[PDB]
């Protein structure tokens, strides 16, 4: 069954059926076994596509709700925006459940532990986008902690040019600016990360250079936007 | 609009 | 409430949640009441988007299945067939939902020719999508049901619609696509596409800005297919 | 690739 779920997940990606992919990957994870670099990526692509479409949907329905509150689509927008929010919360809870009960625990390489802790921080960040009061602050603490535990491992056992490290630092600085309300901690983090990787670009093969400079460009783009 | 880490 | 389902359906379109839209429209149709031009379009957009994504998915999984069979991939393999059949069943079910809504609420309760042609173009379309994935016994029976609805619609549109009408043009385009791709008649397809293009061309001089732009869009698709088929 | 009627 496990190989068959991984196969149908590769097929679901090709047909651009990401909720199907998501279900095939969750089932592959649930088998209890560890994920290879490939499986780890299929799990990331599946859910990032599922939740990305739910986030973009939520952004539109909140935009319409804001306008209708500027006065009378109001009752229908709130019911439906809350419906799309519950579907989002459920997808993030499925991912966070897979991370906390199977993936983070059963992780060997520091590289895969940082990968899963970046995922954990990300899904708590998406949860915090739509959260409101009591729950919002508890989610923001859970996001910070997971991003911090990952930053520590990546600083201690990963090169500054590593794309997981760069991607983690990018997401954490996005967390600081957008969620945690700290633009200075975001600019400080983004500049530092860009500079450390820049210093060691001279030691990368064609493929690695392309993978690192892609995320480095996103770091500096955000820097341009925030300054 | 800001950017976050891309898909692996 | 019916207005509340139509509202959530307009919202679902904006957020590009077409399966949600589909569900809100089916529920609006199920109320028993007639659809306006707007509601009909929401019903069309919802389902054409749902089924379009299932068709494109089926096309990919058949393409992969052909290649894995060509290579004798003994293990790569049953999984494409299981999954392609799964995506096919979801498609068959969506078409059966639309055709059910059509035969039991929409075609019967059609206020005029314009809506009746609109609904009969839908019936022919959804039977054509069904025929793209069908195999033997069922395939020929489904091809007969697409031609029936497309013919009954052609008759009404020729008798009570101008040749420039976008539903008439869209109907003729889909029917000529049915002839070429499904029915195996390229000559009936070319004959139908040329005739339709010419009749509308003759009456373009009598259309306002909004009218001209909607008709010449579909006329361009008619002639594009003609270029491809000749 | 051929074209069929667009969305209304």
């Amino acid at each position: 069954e496990r190989a068959s779920l991984i196969q149908k997940a590769k097929l679901a990606e090709q047909a651009e059926r990401y909720e199907d992919m998501a279900a095939f990957m969750k089932g592959a994870v649930e088998k209890g076994e560890e994920l290879s670099c490939e499986e780890r990526n299929l799990l990331s692509v599946a859910y990032k596509n599922v939740v990305g479409g739910q986030r973009a949907a939520w952004r539109v329905l909140s935009s319409i709700e804001q306008k209708s509150n500027e006065e009378e689509k109001g009752p229908e927008v709130r019911e439906y925006r809350e419906k799309v929010e519950t579907e989002l919360q459920g997808v993030c809870d499925t991912v966070l459940g897979l991370l906390d009960s199977h993936l983070i625990k059963e992780a060997g390489d520091a590289e895969s532990r940082v990968f899963y802790l970046k995922m954990k921080g990300d899904y708590y960040r998406y949860l915090a986008e739509v959260a409101t009061g009591d729950d919002k602050k508890r989610i923001i603490d859970s996001a910070r902690s997971a991003y911090q535990e990952a930053m520590d491992i990546s600083k201690k056992e990963m090169p500054p040019t590593n794309p997981i490290r760069l991607g983690l630092a990018l997401n954490f600085s996005v967390f600081h600016y957008e969620i945690a309300n700290s633009p200075e901690e975001a600019i400080s983090l983004a500049k530092t990360t860009f500079d450390e990787a820049m210093a060691d670009l001279h030691t990368l093969s064609e493929d690695s250079y392309k993978d690192s400079t892609l995320i480095m460009q996103l770091l500096r783009d955000n820097l341009t936007l925030w300054t | 609009r800001r950017a976050s880490a891309p898909l692996p």
